[PDB]
């Protein structure tokens, strides 16, 4: 946003390790945005045909 | 255009073609595609069966500025488009240009096919009401079709002694055939016998005794063939509508359909209605000619009288008692009164057949002031300082202005151009800042199970009347989730706790006479980060409760920033 | 009143006469 | 209880939402199945039939995602939520 | 030029149909559709009722005694009746009943030739000690003709002409759709829609209409000799 | 027309002038002293509105640089045929009549009261004697581009400005046709445009050709004019000249001899004449859209010619000098089948 | 040198300048040659048209000559204009221009046997008798009045068939080209001058799937001539975020703009039947890292 | 009461009127419109396809001795009307030298083709130059863009020309209705057609009739 040098210095002094939270930073990096279809609640889904379909598939 | 799609689907076409053994390798397939042999068109048609594409009018402003339409091959070098989506992009078909993207992976395909599809975004995000509705031209056609006229050809008549009563048709098919033959005007009073249209509740509860209408039950209606033909477009089961279709009526009907039926049915009926309106607009006989713009009959006498009074005040000033400011005030007020009187006379002159009157009254476009300027008097005009010049124009554009009047008039156009030029940038900057401020708002939890709910006065009860609807209930408490049940005076519950509010529920509450209601709001959300879904309430584009993870900050920013363009002047405008 | 020698003839809805030709543009 | 639609809008959206919890889950819930279908087609020449092919009989050269969406509407798939 | 043959597809329903012609040369869509619709709607011959009589009523202002329905309702009910006739001259038909109950088209005694294709159709209902006698004439024709064209008809007591429907088909609708046979990608695809009565099938109505139109254009063709594509 | 307008343009920005941001908004508005000097209609649509005007039809620059405007002075209520040129200061100090005001053939004012323009923004009737100056023509405040828009007294200011700006964007067609309805300032605006040749002395043409013409002067001196054919214009369009004279005609001096682009018999013609109909048609003309008959396409009614331009150069380098050569490494004969020996 | 993207036509002439022939050239050059390519463009869809009254538009569709409405005498029209845009824009002048154009084209002959009509008092004595395809001129601020047009429209010469098409008001009866039946109400017709704007469609249309990539920014070139892709503004990112679409934005930012190996792998997978591999690390992020590590700021990753 | 229709001809110099009646009510308009639509676009004909000008390499240039450049002469030649009897590309010649005028009558057509309007003005020549032009005549129907010859890959001396195969010029119809209450309620169609003189109206009408008969024959077959 603004005053990049000052905030950069302040963060470096404190060794502020920040998780990839929010959208702007997460889009600057390029990783999936943590919104919509990006939240871990949906990004990790395992889908397989129901056993009934497999028994009756053939 | 094919010249664009073929160059845009090159890898897919090459792959499917080498699959079909029209070439031997990939390089040969690419070369053949480059040469555009007649063996490529079939594969190109086969490879885009259900492949969505992304359109984007530059510059996109709001959420609905990026749609996802199914492609379709057509000749030419222009990207065809649907008439009802131009409003979403605020595009005008006069040289506007939009980009076209394309998702590649199987994930982007599903994303653009489910979420970004156009048919699932009829409702604007600003308010939970549809935006894609008959806008400009087809509305005139619908008004003409549903309009009623007395003493037409083939209208209904009563039994006159030895002659039967004519004007009754067994079914709409016979009426259509009669109209085709040329013995029944499309808009006349008739008594048809419908069989597949639920009658209005007032007749449904009486004729059938509330037993319930079903297809195959006949009832004798009293309407015009145009109204029946229009109602046939509406989805089955909808009660019959038997009133002239002003734009307000159109909006009410569309809103009711959106609030009572699923989105897909609404889209289908909107498409059918648009097609019918386009078909019937051409035959409405709406044109422009010198005989259409008719001069007022007695404007000269009124103008002479007002000029005589102006001369009277001029002599009063010549006496020297008054100063320049008083003279200017007197002149401006006198000429404003004269313009109002001339406008009233012009309105009283025109009949209900002129194309201008038909267009303006039907809400198609414009207002009466433009018609007055075009036929009556343009009146006093603005000045570079903003004050009204003491010299009014005494002629309309039809009759013909003079050099001095046009020179005086140019100022308003110049100032309006400058105002628009500054307003566009002002709105853009404001929208950018508003988007910036609220980037990180997202619905995290499903429910914060909090109790603090802002109380909003739903509708005030008059001291003399029984109940008066609040003029802003449509905005404050229309989609918010009801914090607590609004139990009526008795023990019966009309709306239960947690149940989202809406048009039928708002009507029920109005019937119960409840005035004060406590509603769950997001301002008091107890969620640590973001806001719980329950607090937020019913969504805008979805029509239901918001789903977990959906961004709300961006939507709010876009919604608030979009109307910034029209914001103009302690100032009251955008500043 | 065609100043140029052989311009095409096109009668006009003339009501007033201009006492001077348009100067060299 | 309405006219059958045509194009990519078949099956409709509201019907699918009755199965899936939310529209945001459905997109992945169908994309993963489409990926499995494409993998099965890739191995059709030879391999293990662990990624069972389409459940509903496909059309004439239909995209795998269309097959996934048309079979999800038939309630023939089961999935686990986030992790 | 042979070009490409145009085949007429077909779809089936209870009594409706959606005949499809594909492909057609650019611009021939409407050229077919409009004329074909008009021919189907007002070319096929048929039979229907023209006038009725009620000895129990002197004019039309009132209603027949002892019947729940009104004169206008009776006229409407009897107009929709589907009658097929094979005799050119106008024959008569009588409907008579006594006592309480209902009346159905099948109960009307038909003379030789004429037949009713819907016996279960309702007309009206009678209360106790009710009676009504009707003498309706049936004529064969084409298309639609209003009762106004039958106003001046001799001199009678209670002659009440009714708007007849001399056609077995009553509704037709069509559209045009683009098609891609080649890089032209503009060929039209006619989509016809017809819904006939019970006295004819959509496909036979369409065949009769095509027969009539081809016979009509035979005059244009016969003026000289010259060939074209399929 | 575009070239003439550009030559007549009046800029207000650039070096030695105010910038866009510092320039006030008020300067972009009209002034009661603009009548007769700078047209108030013609103006760019973009943000440079009001900073780019255009000389009036009759405006002439005085030797110092103050624009003037012709006027005929009324001495004792009688119009004077003789005319004089007045600047802003002198114009303010006098009484200027109205051209459209009726005047008798003998110079007598039929109306006792005639409207008049005063010091600034003041108009009021005055006796028909004190009036001192009268305008020349009703068209004394319009620009050159705006002067050729028929029925300009019926449109709106914004619409008139839009039409004037649009007129400067036409494209020369292949077969031009003069308009059926247009002001009398078309041929004059074409002769002075310079894109049409004209004989200097009254002579008789001996022979004509598609590429050159030869006119014989009455003094026995033969002269030849060469007409450029299909030469790329400065903006990518084409320019041509087709003589409209026959062999054996005594052409008088000042008579057009050839028609340049957008011309038909020595008069401007930027378009064609089409039969229009005003009615909504199946929504294909929805929201400013337009429908055209295929007759225009198949008859070259609106067919234009555009000429591109490309250039390559072989400049010396420290590593050597490049040379254009027919041969090129690793290229099939078919690819270079068009290149010549050089 | 090769023809750019989206050009064609004949080669009309070639100009070559040689230093051997003592031709002035810019310093450091030996042979500069220029080639002119001329192409004939026929008006097509997506082209701008506009009259002299400032009414722009685009060619929505070019119907066949057999489909346009035609006058009662078989004269098909050439262009159809919408009507809702006339009164709102308030440019009624074009209607008068069309009426006058029709009157001049058809030719008129005002009756004078009984005397000049009152409405024709001020008409020039030589303007009372015109010929077909006549030429008329109305100077600005001084032209035919409404009464003049009313009188003229009532005396137009009849067609060679002997009948007059337009009425006194100026409207006429047409015949639909599709249905074949006349419209219920008359319509206005006439000749109006139409120009052609320079905003052609061929210049605008452009496509780009795969082509040259910039060497300094690793991004596709820009512009139609260079055969480069379109720009993707940040407002588009905001819109994509609004819908909650994530993978699409990921692709647009990583797999189609920067990642080299990503582009190669996805192109090969599309060429084959394999699924598109997930994108990688965009070049922008890696450049930002290797640049910020230059300011002594140890920027770790913490994959854990 | 019920009679089949009949078509008769009323003749004029070059435009003929055809009267058809009796037709059932509300049916004349559609038939007339269908005939008009099938007449103006699907009548076979022949027209110039491509020209060959000696000593000229393309169309954007001139030739010494003429008064107008190549584009103008191409536009003028577009008006030429010819009828083809053979179904293959035939070749004509046009050789005129010296001062004077060159008209449509100076072409020497081969066997099986003719030019019916020798009065057309092509161009004019000054004594300095001459002219020899070779043109092709193919048979087609409808309208084809000139670019068709661009892809043939011929030599430089070939110049494509737009082809317009249509002998019909204008067609109109009016219906004379008889809406009396008698069963004589019919309408009388009055169709008028004018041709470019390549073929008489009867031939074009017969061709259109055959086209429509063959097109509608696909429905008469039992389904
Ligand atoms: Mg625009
Ligand atoms: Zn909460």
């Amino acid at each position: 946003f603004q005053e990049t040098t000052r905030v950069l210095t302040d963060a470096a002094i404190n060794c502020r390790s920040d998780k990839l939270n929010g959208l702007k930073e997460n889009v600057i990096i390029g990783k999936l945005i943590p919104a919509g279809t990006g939240i871990n609640r949906y990004r990790n889904i395992a889908v397989q045909p129901t056993e009934e379909a497999r028994a009756a598939a053939y | 255009p094919k010249l664009m799609a073929l160059e845009l689907f090159k890898p897919f076409v090459m792959k499917r073609l080498v699959d079909l053994n029209h070439a031997q390798n990939i390089k040969s397939a690419k070369r053949m595609v480059e040469r555009q042999r007649p063996q490529v068109w079939d594969v190109l048609e086969e490879v885009i069966a259900e492949h969505p594409v992304l359109l984007n009018r530059a510059p996109t402003l709001h959420r609905l500025g990026i749609q996802a339409f199914e492609p379709m091959l057509v000749e030419g070098k222009a990207i065809q488009l649907h008439p009802l989506v131009c409003e979403a992009f605020n595009a005008d078909f006069d040289g506007d240009q939009m980009a076209v993207h394309l998702p590649l992976s199987a994930e982007a395909q599903a994303e653009a096919r489910i979420l970004m599809l156009s048919s699932n975004n009829i409702l604007s995000p600003a308010s939970g009401r549809p935006l894609a509705m008959p806008r400009l031209d087809m509305v005139t056609g619908l008004y003409y079709l549903t309009t009623e006229v007395p003493g037409d050809t083939g209208e209904y008549q009563p039994a006159s002694g030895d002659h039967p009563e004519t004007g009754v048709y067994s079914s709409p098919a016979e009426a259509i055939m009669a109209a085709d033959r040329g013995v029944l005007s499309v808009r006349a009073k008739i008594k048809v016998r419908l069989t597949q249209l639920r009658p209005p509740v007032e007749i449904e509860a009486e004729l059938f005794g509330h037993s319930g209408w079903q297809p195959g039950d006949a009832w004798m209606a009293e309407t015009t063939l145009g109204r029946v033909m229009f109602n046939e477009l509406l989805p089955l089961g909808y009660p019959f509508v038997n009133k002239q279709m002003h734009k307000k009526v159109q909006a009410a009907i569309i809103n009711d359909l959106a609030e009572r039926y699923p989105m897909i049915v609404v889209a289908q009926t909107v498409d059918k209605l648009k097609d019918a309106g386009f078909y019937w607009a051409t035959r409405s006989g709406v044109t422009v000619s010198m005989a259409d713009v008719l001069v007022p009959p007695r404007k000269k006498e009124i103008l002479d009288h007002y000029e005589e009074r102006a001369d009277k005040v001029e002599k009063q000033f010549q006496r020297g008692a008054l100063n320049h400011d008083e003279r200017n005030e007197a002149l401006v007020e006198i000429w404003k009164e004269a313009t109002d009187e001339v406008g009233q006379a012009l309105r009283e002159h025109y009949p209900d057949d002129n194309p201008i009157i038909t267009i303006v009254d039907s809400g198609a476009t414009g207002n009466f002031t433009q018609t007055r300027t075009l036929a009556g008097m343009k009146g006093l005009v603005t000045n570079p300082k903003g004050e009204f010049i003491p010299r009014p124009v005494k002629s309309s554009f039809r009759e013909g202005l003079t050099v001095l009047e046009y020179f005086i008039n140019t100022h308003g156009a110049r100032k309006g151009l400058a105002d628009t030029a500054l307003r566009t940038a002002d709105s853009g900057y404001l929208t950018r800042r508003l988007v910036d401020v609220s980037q990180d708002v997202i619905v995290r939890e499903h429910d914060c199970q909090t109790e603090r709910g802002i109380v909003v006065e739903l509708a005030e009860r008059a001291p003399d009347g029984t109940l008066i609807r609040d003029p802003y209930i449509e905005t404050s408490a229309y989609a918010r989730t009801l914090g607590t049940d609004a139990v009526d005076e008795a023990g019966n519950v009309i709306v239960e706790r947690g149940q989202d509010l809406g048009d039928p529920e708002i009507d029920a509450l109005l019937a119960a006479g409840i005035t004060q209601v406590k509603v769950r709001s997001v301002l008091t959300c107890a969620t640590s980060t973001g806001v719980c879904a329950t607090c937020y309430g019913r969504s805008m584009a979805t029509g239901k409760l918001v789903d977990i993870g959906e961004a709300v900050g961006i939507v709010a920013a876009q919604s608030i920033g979009e109307p910034g363009t029209q914001l103009t002047m302690i100032t009251g405008g955008l500043p | 009143n065609n100043s140029v020698p052989g311009a095409p003839n096109r009668v006009s809805f003339a009501k007033l006469r201009e006492p001077l030709e348009v100067p060299g543009l | 209880g309405y006219d059958t639609p045509l194009g990519i809008t078949n099956p409709p959206i509201d019907e699918l939402l009755d199965r899936v919890s939310s529209k945001y889950a459905l997109v992945i819930y169908a994309a993963k199945r489409a990926r499995q279908i494409n993998d099965y087609y890739n191995q059709l020449g030879e391999g293990i039939l662990e990624y069972v092919g389409p459940l509903v009989e496909p059309g004439l050269q239909e995209k795998p995602l269309s097959i996934a969406l048309r079979e999800i509407h038939a309630d023939l798939l089961e999935h686990t939520e986030g992790e | 030029i042979s070009q490409r043959p145009t085949l007429s597809e077909d779809v089936l329903t209870d009594n409706r149909s959606q005949f499809v012609i594909e492909p057609l040369e650019p611009g021939f869509g409407y050229t077919l559709g409009n004329s074909l619709r008009r021919t189907l709607l007002s070319s096929i011959p048929g039979a229907a009722v023209t006038s009725i009589r009620i000895d129990g009523v002197l004019h039309e202002f009132t209603t027949v005694p002892g019947v729940k329905e009104d004169v206008t309702e009776i006229i409407l009910n009897l107009k929709s009746l589907v009658v097929s006739s094979e005799e050119d001259e106008p024959v008569t038909m009588y409907l008579r009943k006594q006592g309480p109950g209902e009346v159905t088209a099948g109960d009307i005694v038909p003379p030789a030739g004429v037949t009713v294709h819907n016996p279960g159709m309702h007309i009206a209902t009678l209360n106790d000690k009710g009676k009504l006698e009707v003498e309706l004439v049936v004529e064969r024709g084409r298309g639609y003709v209003p009762a106004v064209q039958n106003r001046a008809s001799g001199a009678e007591i209670g002659r009440i002409p009714v708007d007849s429907i001399y056609s077995p088909v009553l509704k037709v609708t069509y559209k045009v759709d683009a098609t891609r046979v080649e890089q032209r990608t503009d060929f039209d695809k006619l989509i016809l829609d017809v819904e006939t009565k019970n006295s004819i099938s959509p496909r036979d109505a369409l065949a009769s209409a095509g027969k009539t139109l081809v016979e009509l254009f035979g005059l244009a063709r016969e003026l000289n000799v010259e060939a074209e594509g399929i | 027309l575009s070239g003439l307008t550009h030559k007549r343009r009046l800029s207000a920005l650039g070096p030695g002038g105010l910038s866009r941001e510092r320039a006030g908004l008020e300067v972009r508005d009209v002034h009661p002293s603009h009548y007769g000097r700078m047209c108030p209609i013609e103006t760019p649509e973009g943000p440079n509105i009001g900073l780019i005007g255009s000389l009036s039809v009759y405006a002439r620059v005085n030797p110092f640089g103050f624009i003037e405007t012709p006027y005929r002075k009324v001495v004792d209520g009688v119009v004077s045929d003789e005319i004089v040129y007045l600047t802003a200061d002198e114009e303010d100090r006098h009484v200027v009549a109205q051209a459209n005001s009726p005047i008798d053939a003998d110079g007598r004012f039929v109306e006792p009261r005639v409207l008049v323009r005063r010091k600034a923004g003041e108009v009021e009737y005055v006796p028909s004697s004190e009036v001192d100056y009268m305008d020349v023509s009703p068209r004394q405040m319009v620009s050159v581009a705006t002067a050729m828009i028929p029925f300009l007294e019926h449109d709106d200011a914004n619409r008139a400005l839009m039409g004037a700006n649009m007129q400067r964007q036409a494209v020369p067609l292949v077969r031009s046709e003069a308009p059926l309805v247009g002001t009398g300032m078309e041929l004059r605006a074409a002769i002075d445009a310079g894109d049409v040749v004209v004989a200097e002395e009254s002579g008789v043409i001996e022979e004509v050709s598609a590429d050159y013409i030869t006119v014989m002067h009455d003094n026995g001196t033969r002269r030849t004019y060469r007409m450029r054919k299909f030469a790329r214009s400065n903006h990518g369009t084409c320019a041509n000249q087709c003589p409209i004279v026959d062999a054996g005609d005594r052409v008088e001096a000042g008579q057009v001899i050839a028609d340049g682009p957008c011309t038909d018999d020595g008069e401007m013609a930027l378009g064609k004449n089409l039969l229009v109909a005003i009615m909504p048609w199946e929504g294909h003309n929805y929201e400013d859209a337009i429908i055209l008959s295929n007759r225009l396409v198949e008859e070259d009614v609106l067919t234009s010619i555009h000429i591109e331009e490309h250039e390559i150069d072989a400049r010396d380098t420290k590593l050597g000098a490049e040379e254009i050569t027919r041969d090129i490494p690793n290229i099939s004969d078919e690819v270079l089948a068009d290149l010549d020996e050089r | 040198l090769k023809v750019p993207h989206g050009e064609s036509g004949k080669v009309i002439g070639i100009r070559v300048f040689s230093r051997e022939d003592e031709d002035e050239l810019p310093a450091g050059v030996n042979e500069l040659v220029r080639v002119y390519v001329a192409q004939k463009r026929k008006i097509s869809d997506g082209d701008k048209l506009a009259g002299r009254h400032g009414n722009k538009g685009v060619i929505g569709k070019i119907l066949p000559v057999e489909d346009m409405p035609f006058l009662a005498d078989g004269t098909p029209v050439d262009i159809i204009l919408n009507t809702h845009g006339v009164p709102r824009r308030m440019n009624i002048g074009q209607i008068l221009e069309t009426h006058l154009g029709w009157c001049a084209h058809s030719g008129w002959k005002v009756d004078a046997a009984k005397g000049v009509p009152d409405w024709a008092a001020r008409l020039p004595d030589e303007l009372l008798e015109a010929q077909p395809n006549a030429i008329v001129s109305t100077p600005v601020f001084d032209g035919a009045q409404e009464a003049e047009l009313q009188g003229l429209l009532s005396c137009t010469l009849p067609n060679r068939d002997g009948d007059v098409l337009v009425d006194a008001d100026g409207k006429a009866m047409l015949f639909d080209g599709r249905s074949g039946e006349p419209f219920p109400y008359p319509v206005t017709v006439g000749y109006m001058y139409i120009m052609k704007l320079h905003h052609l469609v061929d210049d605008k249309i452009h496509a780009r799937s795969t082509g040259p990539y910039s060497m300094i920014t690793q991004q596709p070139l820009g512009g139609k001539a260079q055969f480069g892709g379109q720009r993707f503004g940040e407002m588009e990112c905001w819109a994509m975020q609004a819908y909650g679409a994530a993978y699409t934005l990921q692709e647009l930012l990583t797999i189609k703009s920067d990642d080299t190996v990503g582009r190669v792998k996805v192109y090969e997978a599309i060429v084959k039947g394999e699924n598109i591999p997930e994108p990688g690390i965009p070049e922008s992020f890696k450049v930002l890292l290797k640049e910020l590590q230059s300011l002594c700021l140890n920027v770790e990753v913490l994959s854990s």
